[PDB]
């Protein structure tokens, strides 16, 4: 019965076959199997959520350590890093319990009143040392899931050295291309930063800091575009620098730059959690060697309805197609000057649109000679008439 | 006229291209790529984000000076006033119109905290709000 | 727990490695084959006409070498298989 | 007063310029519609300048019969892409 | 679409000789409407 231990295959297998309509009962079993097999990622996610909730330095070692050590330990973090994790989890639980007393100066009379508005008073920069509701839920889940991970490891299986082991000596290499996921996360981050600007500024001003943040995120998108040409050392450096900069900025500069304390700034948390999910996929790509990377847009692998709308949008917003083509040209071993590059890009877009329109028309053909049905005429010619009317 | 202009432009572009020919097959040099593709990238960037910078520098919230003249009147409606008084001064040193010493501000803030009771949470919330109101004004923005 | 799981993990890892190498080899061989058949077909038509017009070595000078003799084949008539 | 204004309206005018400029100016210069490739991608544009210079030289020496016969010749070249290619291809000087 | 996909596939495998010979082929197709018709017409699969 236990011989069906091919979970590594059926993860992707069940993903593929659940992509379509399968209302069977094997879904809950498959999801349980997948969540059991991918339990290593869950603990890191819960550590990130814990640090978001505390907004302090007492838990600061837990995500930095998890990322740097275990997300950069090629085959496995070696089952000793787990012991340090559980020891520090124990220690943080006990120390924050001891700090959750009432004979220290954290009384309702003076300390609460004095340090409401300043964002980095002492004991808010030092983690959980502060009104509170039950809160501490993610700490408990983190403890429970680390213990679950120990149970599952024992159930089946059990700095120069680390660098060589992660870079030059992988016994196995799962070839996978995960750039579109990272790009999508960065686009979501861009949208959340553009739409939500009131929190990043202390009718109010659009401020000078926002412009700097949008320029910076554009620059990092550009840099990620550069690095998708087989740069692993550059990718590693970029990732470490970005992690340190993001942590330092979000937890040590933004509160002085917006006068909004951490824990209360609810879009800073969304930015921090969304960005940290990028670091996990990025670390996966770092540990597992880059693919051969067939060139061509992700918006053109098939010819469907979503590809129509996707291409339309892609060629719709100005300064998007041209910026992408320029970035591609500056950082690709071509032989044409820049104008022939742009010419070929436009020609490819034209051909692609005609092809997929032909595919759409051949998908649902309509008999010839028959005059157009009344129903379709009423649903097609009408709305344009009212549209022109109310446009005028 | 338009046809002549078209032909002339094509001809002289061909002459320019034949003036400094570049060998075929060799991929484009890094130097030219850095001097050609870069400036258009920064050009598009600052074309997009120049209005935002202009607006941010143009908003520029300002400040105005403190009052010097304060008047008070007490009357029965529809009749000459029963009392009226004036409080002038610009040095902010005379007793009629002056600033607040930090001792008085500290005393007021300290008194705001101890106003509540041990049990009721509404009293705590009121005390927090009243203290948060005061801290927005420095001693240099309070007039007695 | 002490015996079966590790042996099964090693077996599945080895099988996945072999399959991954086989897929990489097949993909590269196909990419080489199509490049070679596309180079041979491009070379084939240029020998047919031989219009005696050479090309000065310049990007742009050879980008406008298009003419009629390079489209004298059916865009689908090619017997790559026996 | 900048604050006094409505973010709606200012954001509107801004995106409006980015779109009018993006769809009018930048597109035009960076792109080249496929129809305008048979007229700008011309290997050798020297046999067509001669006709224009002739029609300008004739305009000064009277000969209004010649000023119309040769203008008509230029009109058909922009109507027939088969002959435009035949006339804008390279000569024996480049061929050897 | 095949020609465009070829010129993109060639761009990664070097072969800059092939990257220009085939780009030039696409340029003449948009210059000669006689050949564009000859190449964009249907094949025997639809014909039968």
């Amino acid at each position: 019965v236990q011989s069906a231990n091919d979970v590594e295959k059926m993860e992707t297998a069940v993903s593929v076959d659940w992509q379509q309509k399968s209302s069977a009962t094997r879904l809950l079993n498959a999801v349980v199997n997948c969540i059991g097999a991918h339990t290593d990622i869950l603990c890191y996610f819960f550590a990130i959520m814990t640090q978001v909730m505390t907004g302090g330095l007492i838990t600061l070692p837990l995500p930095l350590m998890s990322l740097f050590w275990g997300n950069l330990s090629n085959p496995r973090p070696s089952k000793f890093f787990w012991v340090t994790m559980i020891t520090y989890t124990e220690c943080v639980i006990v120390i924050k319990f001891v700090c959750q007393f009432a004979f220290m100066p954290y009384n309702s009379i003076t300390w609460r009143t004095e340090h409401q508005m300043d964002p980095m008073s002492l004991d808010k920069l030092f983690g959980v040392s502060q009104l509170w509701d039950i809160v501490l839920l993610f700490s408990l889940f983190f403890h429970r899931y680390m213990l679950r991970k120990l149970g599952l490891w024992k159930d089946a299986n059990l700095p120069i050295g680390r660098f060589i082991h992660q870079l030059f000596h992988p016994k196995f290499r799962y070839i996978r291309d995960l750039y579109p996921i990272m790009f999508g996360i960065d686009v979501i981050c861009f949208l959340i930063m553009t739409f939500g600007y009131s929190a990043f500024g202390e009718s109010r001003i659009p401020v000078t800091l926002v412009v700097m943040l949008v320029g910076m995120t554009l620059a990092i998108i550009i840099d990620r575009a550069l690095y998708l040409r087989k740069s692993v050392v550059g990718k590693l450096i970029y990732q470490v620098l970005m992690i340190a900069f993001l942590h330092i900025w979000v937890f040590l500069v933004l509160p002085n730059m917006t006068r909004r304390s951490a824990i209360s700034n609810h879009v800073a948390q969304a930015l921090y959690v969304i960005k940290s999910c990028y670091f996990l996929v990025s670390a996966w790509q770092i540990r597992n060697g880059y693919p051969e990377l067939c060139i061509g847009n992700l918006l053109t692998h098939s010819y469907g309805m979503t590809n129509m709308i996707a291409f339309k949008v892609f060629m719709n917003i100005p300064f998007l197609f041209e910026l992408r083509t320029a970035i591609d040209w500056t950082w690709t071993d071509t032989s044409m000057p820049l104008f022939d590059f742009f010419n070929m890009e436009n020609f490819y877009a034209h051909i692609f649109n005609i092809k997929c329109a032909r595919q759409f028309e051949a998908a649902y053909p309509a008999p010839r000679g028959i005059p157009k049905g009344k129903l379709v005429k009423y649903m097609m010619g009408f709305p344009i008439i009212i549209g022109v009317v109310i446009f005028i | 006229e338009n046809f002549y202009a078209h032909i002339f432009n094509i001809k002289c572009a061909r002459q320019f291209e034949a003036a400094y020919p570049a060998p075929r097959g060799i991929p484009k040099g890094k130097l030219v790529k850095y001097m050609m593709g870069f400036p258009i990238i920064i050009g598009v960037v600052i074309f997009i984000f120049s209005p935002l910078l202009l607006w941010s520098l143009l908003n520029q919230i300002g400040t105005i000076s403190m009052p010097e003249k304060v008047t008070l009147r007490i009357s029965i409606e529809g009749y000459p006033p029963l009392y009226e008084m004036e409080a002038q001064g610009s040095n902010h040193d005379n007793a009629e119109l002056g600033m607040i010493k930090p001792d008085q501000l500290a005393s007021l803030n300290q008194a705001l905290t101890d106003s509540y009771t041990t049990r009721d949470t509404n009293s705590i919330l009121r005390s927090r709000m009243s203290v948060s109101y005061l801290k927005g004004y420095t001693y240099e923005d309070i007039l007695i | 727990a002490n015996r079966g799981a590790v042996l099964k993990n090693q077996l599945i890892e080895k099988e996945m490695k072999e399959q991954n190498e086989q897929q990489k080899a097949k993909f590269n061989d196909i990419r080489r084959r199509t490049e070679a058949i596309r180079e041979r077909y491009q070379k084939q038509i240029e020998r047919g006409a031989a219009e005696r017009d050479f090309e000065p070595v310049t990007y742009g000078h050879a980008k406008r070498a298009g003419d009629y003799y390079m489209f004298k084949y059916d865009p689908e008539n090619d017997d790559l298989v026996e | 007063f900048l604050a006094k204004v409505f973010k709606g309206g200012v954001i509107a005018v801004y995106l409006s310029v980015i779109l009018v400029v993006g769809r009018g100016l930048v597109r035009g210069i960076f792109t080249t519609s496929p129809s305008t490739v048979m007229f700008t991608e011309l290997p050798n544009a020297d046999h067509l300048l001669k006709i224009c210079l002739d029609i300008y030289l004739v305009r000064e020496a009277k000969d209004f019969m010649l000023e119309q016969d040769l203008f008509a010749k230029l009109i058909f070249l922009f109507r027939s892409p088969a002959t435009l290619i035949e006339w804008t291809r390279m000569s024996k000087k480049k061929q050897e």
